[PDB]
DNA sequence: TTGTGGGAGCTGTCACGGATGCA
DNA sequence: TGCATCCGTGAGTCGAGGGTG
RNA sequence: CACCCUCGA
């Protein structure tokens, strides 16, 4: 599983990606929080809507549209 | 007197002698008794786990004997065996013959983790492996001054790796710090011209075992030399008891400002000229020089 | 010791040790052997416990003996002792140092029985716990120095 | 979390009450780990329920696997979902 | 022992077969004895480091007037005095507590001087045969020792600083040339430092008195009649 | 001189004063003869029958005879084993080394089962197992690695007496112990009080009268034999009980604590302990020793060898009369046996078990464990349904053989630095190991040189480290007796006449006679010229004895010397310390690309090289038919062909290069035994461990200060000290918990430039040049879902690219290692190959490096003069002779005289003499100095090859004379005067050096201690997951240990912050080390250190011992040493853009 | 769970002090 | 209850390479 | 991980 981690590797993993970070910053705060609570943490849709105190429709629509914007903005596989 | 020395201690602030008898045995966390995997599905055996396993087996058999209403002789045998297994778990071989393993080796008990030269105290608390440190064969190199030393290029590059990465990011050789690490690892020629800068006025510690007195570790100013050998001033040999019949010395790199100051001031080579034992000179011309003069 | 007093046994031991080291022809100044011998005479045996809580025959520090005598004389048969360096090292006030030095199991049992609390102020203790040692640049008067330029230089 | 500036260190005999207070559970079986799945066995010397989870934020049966549900305890396997770094500071006990 | 037959040949002429075979025995014996001697030296050095590591300089001056008398020289019936060989190890690098009287008004030294080579030569030229110095033994320091009672630092040559941990330096100084003691030797050093009752015990006089020797067979009997009137 | 016993051997003129009456035996016979005895080979059969032994019993035959028959408890059935037969080998040596197999042969036995009830007989042929076989080089191959079984030194079985001064009373107490080859010990000791106790199986001491009456000896019958001794009478007066059966039950009550006794079980147990051949066995060696030490039987009946009662009585009488000390001792029936204590280290009482006996002792345990299962199946299986196959289980025998050859201390990784290292390793004798003494019992007395080691075990060759005296090489002419004793040859002398009859004597048979010396004057008729001769006596007493009392004489000088030690020219001119160092450093020399036989040597290089095995030797005379760089094909005179394949660039166990090259041309006629191709360190047949270098002895600008060495850059430019080093890297793709790994070229996040030297499989291509960090084999591992970073999880959730998820675990090149890729071996699971459980693919990549000589590399001569290379100057800076020939190496003067190795100066003089040649002045006869030794040495051409045998060879006067006959160079100049010195010119300034400097030619070796192997550094790397300290070892990229003494030094300096930094933020602080790296990267100040994790581990381990340890605050407040949960999430949410 | 059955290894270390066990 | 005995301590540092359970 | 073998100063 986990290897023998040095302080070098440990300090370098603590640094930002600096590429996915820019793409997250380019999305509006609403899309960003939506995709963060949906795809990063793994909440269900109703729980994310409860966190954002907004109905299900807006949460789901923001999720889909922010997903499309990030898919069009990153376009970097390896 | 000998008996009072024991009783008066128990006579204070609770501390009942009941602790000398156990109704429950503590179990050390599993990380401090790891179990690694070998080739072909084989597994490594931590002796502590085997001792705990014997204790648990005998305790379970004792409970099964109690509930089954066995003859008191058999239950007493099981109680004695449980006591002996806990005795082995805590300190094996202390009473009776030790508990053997594969090849009749005595199982390392909980007491063995602290006893001896290689126990916790002497082997992991009083002395430890350190980062930013290396070693190599020493050559003479009589050209450098008393306060200098020869440091191979590869050794110096590995020791100052974060410093040279930082300086490579300062100048625009590397875009980010991870690319700087990759560039240092690939040994691209831009690192060396940077290395000589980060070494300037950054003392290192040279040590040779056995360190009999404090002069067995001394601070020097590293000068980049070609090769894979550490050039060592010919006067400090008397302090190090170091000849060049194949001797190796180790280099430690101080990082904090206080440590670098202690190296430059307290441990500098040209500062310790006299033996702290008799006050006689040790950096004095030793044999060849003697004839030369 | 019991005939000529401790200040004579110190001279005798230093002279004999330096006699051996000179018979082998080694330049060892007497002050090192004196520093070592000084620690062999730092305790006293109690013949009569008196008004204190010392157990008779137990080795207690001389300064501790005197100081606790002053506390009980405000509201005591001590005899100077010469003990080996091993027995002196094991008689230290810090149970951690004694446990790391030698005979770990016995030291740990004895320290658990007496519920010993280590003051945690010694070179080896601070080494083990990872604290700045109480010597050299670790002394309070050296480690807490305040540094700031002078006003005449702060102007320039 | 620590400044290495404290007064003293104390030792003494531990009572069975102190031992049970320390322990996060009791080991009941000599089993170490399931060899077919490389997983710890329940109520054993390596049991995750009493000692802790081997993988970060992952319970035994695989119900909760993310940092989203932290501090809670999986009701199906009893494993607390937290860092595996607790597997070196959580002791067990044996009731004799 | 020493074999009755010696090795007469030099290594320039080349030893014979039997000379070489006999020399090898001593060679390997010496290698093994050194292998054990270095370990004994390490053990003693570790014990000294542990017993002395609480000894550091903690104040400037003990202010005690106590001290140790050091012999600077002894003299023959002739005016010429013989220089005591221990001056470098006993008198040098000390600080004195009582000034040199010099048999006249002249006080050759001030209380607390370095006692360097010129001070020693000036005391020897004046005719003073004994001095009293500050000693680490007679210090009244509550914790550790004082800088003035200890003396100068061997490495720096000046007065020892405060932060110096003289106990470990002393243990290292004593144990570093430990691998040089050969056979009354290093076991004697260990017997002294461990405070053991010696193998051969030579008693001393219990009190001043007139001695009486009684010579038997393989057993003496010494009886001292004291001056205090006791038994 | 010629030494023509080996055909085609180069002509090495010898200064030998004497003639060799016996030749060096087979140097590997100590292994091969033992193994052949174990097997029962026709070689061993003929040898034993020819040597005089008409009782041929192989080791396996012996074990089978001892095991047969296997009777049941009912006595109804029996199983007998016969005829140990070996099928042909499974695979060749090179094939086994390639495929990680063990060179082995199947073992078959004829197992005859007999049922007495029905009276039926069923023979069969049962498969016993794969018996590992010994190669022709005397070694074994185990799991693909080459190993050697070192002979073990153990005390022979028998009765031994010793003298011990009393602890308090000083009264000498004599003790005795009976040690069998297998079974229970039997000790008899006298006490401070006059009591004679018998300690049986180390139980509490009981009166000897108890055992005497237990044997059946009545009281009146026991008092008689010990009547003259009052100690036995005084013990019988202090006896507890008196009687036979009561003493039996007393012995039973003593031997079994906590057991109700019984007289029947007492008798049965006492009989089974020492008198039953099953549980107790005194070997043939033990019976021979006890019959020679007690004089019981002189007719030599080998039968009935188990603790005869008369032997016990005779031992007790020997002890009670030893307390008195009468020389003559005669038990009833005894024969004039002396009374004395026994020397434990005497080679008459200290035998050695060779490889055959160790394998036999392991097979004994295996076969006993098999016999247990045999008798267990005999009762549970139905009769007439059993065959010898079903009764026999070969699992424990195979397990025992594997355990021996894999884990025994005597099975050792073969030393393969050069041919000499392996040759000595095979003849090495070790004192430690199972059955013998352990290391903590190794006192100073067992390690010293004993007088019985003369001509048996070399006193010079032995390690310097903690194994000193516990490891020693066998002597040249020595051999092992069938009893396990080391014998040595001597010439028999008859009334002052030395004959050509050689007799081999053991240590016992030698102390009874008077052994002469080899250098004694002997005329042509074979008689001592001098009236008295210097000889050795029983206890090692050296004395002069008239020539009429000499019994035997040394066959040769250097008889007390080993192979490696006998290769040091002018050995007798060196002290034992530096001679030992030279003998040990000859085995550390690496093979060079081109070999060069020493200009000055001994007579040992040739035969040592040819007997080592790394040279190619013709098995039969014939003409070479074909010669290639790959093999040599010869055509014998009878028409048969033979072919010898060449080992080309083969890696050794220690990374040195084993390479062979043919030394013959097509059409040459070679004789049987001639060298046909040279090995790694062989030159035309002789051991060429180094190079002949031009040395000048003078201090030079301090670059040779304190054993440093200065080299000429020519040695770099011409590759005269360049060596080849091969390393084997290995990686396997296996199964994980998440799936299966794959070896592929497709690596995520890797440029196509870095993969440029990889083929389609992802393996580097043959011949590619790889550097530090380059990829050798590409491997990808199924990535654990838990460790997926938030960014990777976001990407895999956005794009949904859940296909072929892997992580990079590809093999890379370690730090400080580079070279050309030589070969690639690959084993797959798709193809049918043997791999361990779950391992799908395995790939080995071999990389070679050409290392030139460099700074810090370790050189050394043959005389213990070692040194690392301080500076390599250009050829112009080097001081040069008159004609412009620069020296090659500059050795400092201050080193030579204080080490007591003057042999190097003599070697240098003789090396110049052989390099320039000489001619003794023939005008007016032969001078007085050249009269004694030299016959064919009166002239010699330039670059002549000469040998100075040790304890023989060039005398000082002869070297002095040769230093004057030095032939001029091509210009007529004599460059070296008669003092051996020469005027050199400083190549830097130009002015000639004022005084003449000793120059000449010396044999210099390249020891296997190079900077490329030793330099190491580590800023940050892996940590051990238990104590969280940096790892250890250069191979694991580990840190350097800051031990206890280093901390003492740091404290004595008073550098508190340095000591804290070393022990907290460099070693144990898990949050402080990453903080320090992050601070250095961003150029900030170093933070404050935290708490060492090993201290927390100590606290937890104390808690494991029921010790309530609690760190208190300033005033009695419990402090919690924990982590802090959310300190990490803030920076993560910040760098994700919260 | 039914005629019989009891280990492998080893003292080949030396010095010292003080609790233990016995006369 | 008065010692002799037995048992339980301690016995150099650092480094390199190779194995197996 | 633990233990073993060989070796260097
Ligand atoms: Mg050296
Ligand atoms: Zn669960
Ligand atoms: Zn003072």
């Amino acid at each position: 599983s986990t290897g023998l981690r040095s302080a070098e590797v440990e300090a370098l993993e603590a640094l930002p990606d600096t590429e996915i970070k820019e793409a997250l910053q380019a999305l509006p705060e609403e899309f960003r929080m939506a995709v963060y609570y949906a795809d990063v943490e793994g909440f269900p849709y109703k729980e994310i809507a409860e966190i954002m105190d907004t109905p299900i429709g807006t949460v789901m629509s923001r999720l889909h549209r922010g997903r499309r914007q990030l898919r069009g903005l990153l376009a970097d596989v390896a | 007197l000998k008996r009072l020395k024991v009783v008066a201690a128990f006579q204070q602030s609770g501390n009942s002698p009941m602790g000398m008898v156990l109704d429950a045995v503590p179990v050390i966390p599993p990380e401090l008794r790891p179990m690694v995997q070998l080739d072909g599905g084989r597994f490594a055996t931590s002796d502590l786990n085997d001792l705990y396993r014997r204790v648990i087996n005998r305790n379970n058999r004792l409970k099964r004997l109690i509930d089954l209403g066995a003859p008191e002789i058999i239950v007493n045998n099981e109680k004695r065996m449980l006591q002996e297994s806990v005795d082995a778990l805590f300190d094996n071989g202390r009473r009776g013959r030790p508990v053997t393993g594969p090849g009749n080796r005595p199982l390392k008990s909980l007491s063995d983790l602290l006893k001896g030269k290689q126990g916790r105290f002497r082997q992991n608390l009083l002395g430890k492996r350190v980062d930013y440190s290396g070693r190599s064969v020493i050559v003479v190199g009589p050209q450098l001054k008393l306060h200098q030393c020869g440091l191979p290029k590869l050794m110096a590059l590995e020791l100052f790796k974060p410093f040279v990465m930082k300086r490579l990011v300062d100048l625009n050789h590397a875009q980010n710090i991870k690319s700087a690490k990759r560039m240092v690892e690939r040994q691209r020629p831009q690192v060396w011209d940077v290395l000589e800068e980060v070494i300037a006025e950054h003392p290192v510690l040279l040590n040779r075992a056995p360190t009999l007195h404090r002069l067995g570790i001394q601070a020097f100013e590293p000068m980049l030399v070609e090769g894979k050998a550490i050039q060592l001033h010919p006067l400090v040999c008397e302090a190090f008891n170091a000849d060049f019949d194949g001797d190796q010395m180790a280099v430690h790199l101080p990082l904090s400002a206080e440590a670098q100051a202690e190296a430059r001031i307290l441990m500098l080579s040209s500062n310790n000229i006299l033996s702290p034992a008799s006050g006689r000179p040790l950096a004095m011309p030793r044999l060849d020089m003697v004839t030369g003069l | 010791l019991r005939v000529q007093g401790p200040r004579e046994v110190q001279i005798h031991l230093v002279r004999e040790v330096q006699e051996v080291y000179r018979a082998q022809g080694v330049s060892i100044h007497d002050k090192h052997i004196e520093v070592i011998v000084r620690q062999m005479l730092r305790r006293v045996t109690i013949i009569d416990s008196g008004s204190t809580e010392f157990l008779p025959g137990s080795l207690i520090d001389r300064a501790e003996f005197e100081a606790e005598n002053r506390r009980v004389v405000a509201e005591a048969a001590g005899r100077p002792v010469l003990m080996g360096i091993t027995k002196a090292s094991l008689a230290t006030d810090s149970w951690l140092s004694a446990a790391s030095f030698q005979e770990t199991t016995r030291v740990l049992t004895d320290a658990a029985i007496n519920c010993r609390s280590d003051k945690l102020n010694g070179l080896k203790e601070n080494v083990i716990i990872g604290k700045l040692i109480p010597a050299g640049t670790g002394i309070n008067r050296y480690r807490n120095i305040a540094v700031q330029p002078t006003e005449e230089a702060r102007a320039a | 979390l620590d400044v290495n500036f404290f007064d003293e260190l104390r030792i003494g005999l531990a009572t069975a009450e102190d031992i049970r207070q320390w322990s996060y559970g009791e080991v009941k079986k000599p089993e170490t780990i399931n060899y077919r799945t490389l997983k710890p066995e329940k109520d054993g010397l390596f049991c995750e329920k009493i000692f802790g989870p081997t993988r970060d934020w992952e319970c035994y049966c695989g119900k909760y696997k993310r940092v989203r549900f932290k501090g809670i305890i999986c009701e199906r396997c009893g494993v607390e979902v937290t860092r595996a770094k607790v597997r070196r500071e959580r002791m067990g006990h044996i009731e004799l | 022992e020493f074999i009755p037959r010696p090795v007469k040949s030099s290594f320039r002429e080349g030893l014979t077969v039997l000379e070489y075979f006999i020399n090898t025995h001593g060679a390997r014996k010496g290698l093994a004895d050194t292998a054990l001697r270095t370990a004994d030296s390490g053990y003693l050095t570790r014990r000294l480091v542990d017993v002395s590591q609480d000894v550091i300089v903690r104040e400037h001056d003990c202010q005690t007037e106590r001290g140790i008398v050091v012999e600077l020289a002894e003299r023959a019936p002739d005016g010429t005095l013989i220089r005591d060989p221990y001056i470098e190890t006993s008198a040098y690098a000390r600080t004195l507590g009582t000034d040199a009287v010099d048999e006249a008004g002249n006080v050759i030294v001030e209380r607390g001087q370095d006692l360097g080579d010129p001070e020693i030569d000036a005391l020897l030229a004046a005719g003073i045969t004994q001095v009293k110095v500050r000693s680490v033994l007679t210090c009244a320091t509550s914790t550790g020792v004082c800088a003035t009672c200890y003396g100068r630092s061997m490495a720096t040559g000046k007065l020892v600083d405060i932060g110096e941990a003289v106990g470990i330096v002393a243990a290292q100084s004593i144990g570093e040339p430990g691998t040089q003691l050969t056979m009354g030797g290093l076991p004697r050093v260990q017997e002294l430092f461990e405070a053991r009752v010696p193998r051969g015990k030579a008693p001393i006089a219990d009190v001043t008195g007139r001695v009486r020797l009684e010579d038997g067979e393989r057993f003496y009997k010494i009886t001292i009649v004291p001056d205090d009137g006791g038994e | 001189s010629s030494n023509n016993s080996v055909p085609g051997a180069p002509n090495r003129v010898s200064f030998a004063k004497l003639r060799e009456p016996l030749e060096v035996p087979g140097l590997l016979d100590v292994q091969t003869d033992s193994f052949e005895w174990l097997i029962g080979s026709p070689r061993w059969r003929e040898s034993a029958a020819e040597r005089g032994d008409v009782n041929p019993v192989g080791g396996l035959e012996e074990v089978l005879y001892e095991l047969s028959p296997i009777e049941d408890f009912s006595g109804s059935m029996s199983l007998s084993f016969s005829d140990p037969r070996f099928d042909d080998v499974k695979a060749p040596v090179d094939e086994c080394k390639d495929k990680d197999m063990t060179y082995a042969a199947p073992l078959f036995v004829t197992a005859e089962f007999i049922n007495n009830n029905t009276g039926e007989i069923k023979s069969q042929t049962v498969f016993m197992g794969d018996f590992p076989m010994m190669t022709e080089k005397g070694t074994f191959i185990i799991n693909g690695t080459e190993r050697v079984v070192v002979s073990q030194l153990v005390r022979s079985p028998g009765v031994y007496f010793d003298e011990t001064i009393d602890k308090s009373t000083d009264k000498t107490l004599h003790s005795v112990k009976v040690i069998p080859s297998r079974g229970a010990w039997l000790e008899f000791d006298v006490d401070k009080r006059d009591t004679v106790g018998v300690r049986i199986d180390r139980k509490r001491r009981q009166p000897v009268t108890v055992l005497l009456k237990a044997l059946g000896w009545t009281s009146e019958q026991i008092v008689e034999r010990f009547g003259f001794s009052e100690i036995m009478r005084s013990t019988l007066e202090k006896d507890n009980t008196v009687g036979t059966d009561e003493a039996l039950l007393d012995i039973y009550r003593k031997l079994r604590p906590g057991e109700p006794p019984t007289k029947e079980s007492a008798q049965t147990l006492l009989e089974n302990l020492f008198f039953k051949e099953k549980r107790y066995d005194l070997a043939r060696v033990g019976r021979y020793k006890v019959n020679k030490k007690l004089g019981l039987h002189v007719g030599e009946p080998i039968t009935s060898s188990t603790l005869t009662e008369e032997d016990v009585v005779a031992t007790i009488e020997y002890l009670v009369r030893l307390h008195e000390g009468q020389t003559t001792m005669t038990v009833p029936g005894g024969v004039e046996v002396p009374v004395e204590t026994d020397d434990i280290d005497h080679f008459g009482n200290r035998r050695l078990r060779t490889v055959g006996e160790l394998i036999q002792n392991q097979i004994r345990v295996g076969m006993s464990r098999m016999e247990r299962v045999v008798r267990e199946r005999m009762t549970t299986q139905d009769v007439e349904a059993i065959t010898p196959q079903t009764l026999i289980n070969i699992r424990p025998v195979v397990a025992a053989i594997k355990e021996f050859f894999g884990t025994s201390q005597l099975s050792q990784f073969m030393d393969q630095n050069n041919p000499l290292s392996g040759l000595t390793h095979k003849r090495r004798l070790s004192a430690l190991g199972p059955g013998g003494l352990s290391r903590e019992r190794a006192g100073l007395e067992v390690r010293d040189v004993h007088p019985s080691h003369y001509g048996r075990m070399c006193p010079i060759e032995t390690p310097e480290g903690p194994n000193i005296g516990l490891i020693g090489s066998l002597s040249v002419y020595a051999r092992v007796n069938p009893f396990g004793f080391i014998e040595t040859p001597y010439r028999k002398v008859v009334d002052g006449v030395v004959s050509d009859e050689i007799v081999y004597l053991t240590a016992d048979e030698e102390d009874r006679h008077v052994v002469a010396q080899a250098n004694s004057p002997i005329d042509a008729d074979g008689r001592f010229v001098e009236p008295r001769v210097l000889v050795r006596r029983k206890a090692g007493e050296v004395e002069y004895v008239p020539s009429s009392e000499v019994d035997y004489m040394d066959v040769s000088p250097r008889q007390m010397v080993s192979v490696a030690t006998a290769m040091i020219p002018f050995l007798e001119h060196d002290d034992a310390n530096r001679a030992l160092m030279g003998a040990n450093m000859q085995r550390q020399a690496v093979p060079l690309v081109r070999s060069e036989a020493p200009l000055v040597g001994t007579g040992m290089e040739l035969r040592a090289a040819i007997d080592a095995g790394d040279v190619v030797v013709a098995e039969e005379s014939g003409v070479i038919e074909e010669v290639s760089a790959d093999y040599i094909t010869v055509m014998h005179d009878n028409g048969t062909r033979r072919t010898y394949r060449m080992r080309k660039f083969a890696r050794s166990n220690h990374g040195t290069c084993a390479n062979q090259c043919p030394i013959v041309d097509a059409g040459d006629r070679v004789e049987a035994g001639q060298v046909i191709a040279d090995g790694p360190c062989t030159d035309d047949g002789e051991m060429a461990l180094g190079k002949n270098l031009l040395v000048a002895i003078m201090p030079w600008e301090g670059h040779n200060y304190e054993d440093a060495i200065i080299l000429s850059n020519r040695l770099v430019e011409e590759d005269v000290l360049t060596s080849i080093h091969i390393e084997e890297h290995e990686i396997d793709a296996r199964d994980t918990k998440l799936g299966a790994e794959e070896i592929t070229r497709d690596i995520p996040n890797i440029s196509d430039e870095v993969l440029a030297d990889l083929d389609e499989r992802g393996i580097v291509r043959i011949g590619a040049e790889v550097r530090d960090g380059d990829i050798l084999v590409g491997k990808v591992t199924p990535k654990g879902e838990t460790e997926l970073t938030p960014e990777e999880r976001l990407l895999r959730a956005i794009f949904g690219e859940k296909a072929r998820e892997v992580r990079d675990t590809s093999l890379k090149v370690p730090h400080g290692e580079s070279g050309k890729v030589i070969g690639i071996r690959v084993f797959s699971r798709e193809d049918e190959d043997e791999l361990p459980a779950g391992v799908n693919e395995l790939v080995r990549v071999y990389v070679a490096q050409k290392r030139k000589i460099s700074d810090g590399d370790k050189l050394a001569g043959r005389h213990g003069n070692k040194g690392v290379i301080g500076k390599i100057l250009p050829v112009e800076d080097m001081p040069f002779l008159a004609d412009g020939t620069p020296v090659d190496i500059i050795l400092n003067t201050h080193g030579v005289p204080r080490r007591m190795n003057i042999g190097q100066i003599l070697e240098t003089h003789l090396g110049w003499c052989a390099h320039s040649g000489w001619k003794v002045d023939a005008a007016k006869g032969v001078p007085d100095w050249a009269a004694r030794l030299p016959d064919e040495l009166l002239e010699a051409q330039p670059n002549a090859i000469v040998s100075t045998p040790v304890f023989d060879g060039a005398q000082e006067a002869e070297l002095q004379g040769l230093l004057s006959c030095t032939l001029p160079n091509r210009d007529g100049d004599v460059l070296v005067d008669a003092d051996g010195k020469a005027m050199l010119f400083d190549g830097r300034s130009g002015e000639p050096f004022p005084y003449p400097v000793t120059v000449g030619y010396m044999y210099i070796m390249k020891l296997h201690h190079l900077v490329d192997d030793k330099i190491h550094a580590r800023s940050t790397g892996p940590y051990s997951m238990i104590t969280q300290q940096p790892l250890g070892g250069k191979a694991q990229f580990g840190g350097q240990r800051f031990g206890e003494m280093e901390c003492w030094a740091m404290q004595a300096y008073g550098a508190a912050y340095t000591l804290q930094e070393l022990l907290t933020i460099k070693s144990d602080d898990t949050v402080g080390r990453v903080k320090v790296y992050e601070a250095i990267v961003k150029g900030e100040n170093i933070p404050e250190p935290g708490i060492p994790e090993s201290f927390k581990v100590l606290l937890k381990e104390l808690q494991s011992l029921c010790l309530n340890v609690e760190v208190l605050s300033s005033d009695g407040a419990a402090i919690e040493l924990r982590e802090g949960e959310d300190e990490d999430l803030e920076r993560a949410a910040a760098n994700l853009g919260i």
